[PDB]
């Protein structure tokens, strides 16, 4: 049923790493928009949301880098 | 004609291998039964077992 | 009539080795384009799509380099 | 009706996801420019505008994707 | 109706599958040219396009696939 | 075998002078099939597809030129 | 000796053996750096490996194919 | 076996070993100045490491990626 | 006596006969500047120094590429 | 005896001893790559000594093709 | 003393006696651009001299093969 | 027709290997048993074992 190859693997290992920043970026979220004034919130939030846009940053430039090393030898099978 | 083909087979594998490294005091690596540099700097150890 | 050469043998072998990505490609653009701008559904389907493009390209070179090795002894037959 | 490929399927598949966006933003600028200062009306602006952007940008590079790959494969009929 | 070879069915299959692109292409330019700046037109430019450059592409390489084949058994008439 | 030729005697020398890489090549592609995206699969295949590809070359060569050598000599009984 | 090995294998072998421990060197980082992936010096780490990485690959490929085109070239003048 | 290392690993590691302790009072001058925040003495310490440090990664990182290029230009033309 | 050289390879080494020094140069101003990385006059001449090497070796390998080409479509017309 | 060689085998062995040391250069300079993929310096260099060995080689081949054709053309006409 | 000149021999020395200089052009644009790489003025017309000398180098060498066919052709049916 | 094979082996490996590297000032420094100096402060050494 389910299939996975190298470069989805390489995402996996992402997504396994970052144990739970998916969902206490989510609850951090709802809290803030509760009470937006409260500072220890907002400074939690801003914590939260910038590890949550490295980790996407650096998991797409990864997966590019490991597709253009393939298609540098598909290149030459001919 | 009569054809007659007839098989059997017994099979069994149990046991464990090991191996590892250590580091000392930046001085000394020491690896048991690996090809490996001993890359980690900290103690590891690897058990392997089959039954 | 379910004639199939050697090429075809060699083809089939990545279809059968990519199970299930045939149709997970088209679930992910589905589920994609149903909401643009979701990072979980991005960040998937940028690995699904990369994985099939390298499928379809080391595909089709295989093929091409056994007809250029068959075409090299059929004309010695002279 | 008319003849569609699938470079055209794709495409289209992004326009019937997003049911009705391209009216919202052309009613949404309607409404803000006949009043430009009120600030609800700002925010509600905000949005459907990083959508309509963040929906053209995929529209566009898969369709680009999608080409490459049949010309790789066209590539190797000789 | 005028003599047709062979290679001339072969190619008219592609110009009779491809019914209504011929023109559809010519249209969505004229329409284009009016306002260059409009990115539904734009959207739908680039797909036609896309879809027309395969076309002719798998067209003539066909052509030359069955060139070739004649060629070689003619060659051994003598 | 039942009956073997000169000829034949120069195909063997090929054939048991290279000692596996008829299964090598197939083992490889199964292999790479399963992962059509990790490097070190690709890395392999490449190489062993070369040495195939030389391999049934210089094979059919040869069987020519013996093949001529005896032509030339038989038509001088005449 | 070795299972077979033609002299395009060879040539493959002395990238795979020149680069000693690369390949482990660069799975492992990865799974430093995905632990904790916004440590400076983790991720320079992890940039200069991978882009050895990558020149290794691209130069190993690069002179297969070289090699392959020398012998087409002396084996197509048998005949 | 020595941890096998290539030529960007190798300019990497000179910039570390050009700035000798600079990693480490990166995080003294913090936890000092965590002790105490409104300490004006700690908060000029602070600016002028941090502001070291940053500008040490930056040069790093982009010394790195040029010499990368100049390698990749080279290889493509083996074929 | 000298280690044989073909045509290229007295190609080739024009260039590194040309820029006399430069080859020293870099690694000397590399060093200078990891000395001190936040500095600007040594940033400034670094700069220079990696923009003329890289100009260099690119030009270097793309002459060399088109000399094979000139000579590899005389060597097909012998037969 | 002396190993028996004809005038083919002369002329192609005109070019081995021709290239006195080129023939080692290239494992050489392999070797070397190999150990360290990633200098520009190893890279310039054995993409010269890759080209020269290459044009080498297919010079070599065609002109003993050319040699046969012609002796193979006056034999026929002994008849 | 003086060679032998054939007819093809004729047919080449057309093109060398056709670009009267550009054979010692090529090598003096060669020198300065090597000399001083990085001069915009200096690439600007070795470009156009490489290409020259590509062009004129193929096209002599296309047109005796052209002639040495001719000539084969008519020798055949001697016999 | 009767065809009979009959086989026995035995291996053993044991000991240790060691190399290393040692600074002494900057100006100063030996490899032992490798092709270089590990560009290091102090000293390091390595004992692979084998068992």
């Amino acid at each position: 049923t389910p299939w996975s190859g190298y470069l989805d693997d390489v995402s996996a290992k992402f997504d396994t790493g970052v144990d739970n920043l998916q969902t206490q970026v989510t609850e951090a979220l709802d809290k803030l928009a509760a009470k937006p004034s409260d500072p220890a919130l907002l400074a939690a939030y801003q914590s939260k949301l910038s590890e949550y846009n490295l980790y996407r940053n650096a998991q797409s430039n990864t997966v590019k880098v490991f597709k253009d090393i393939d298609a540098a030898i598909i290149q030459n099978f001919r | 004609l009569w054809i007659v083909d007839l098989n059997k087979s017994d099979l069994e594998r149990l046991g464990t291998s090991w191996s590892g490294s250590i580091t000392i005091g930046d001085k000394l690596g020491v690896s048991l039964n690996q090809s490996s540099i001993s890359t980690l700097d900290g103690s590891r150890f690897i058990a392997a077992v089959n039954a």
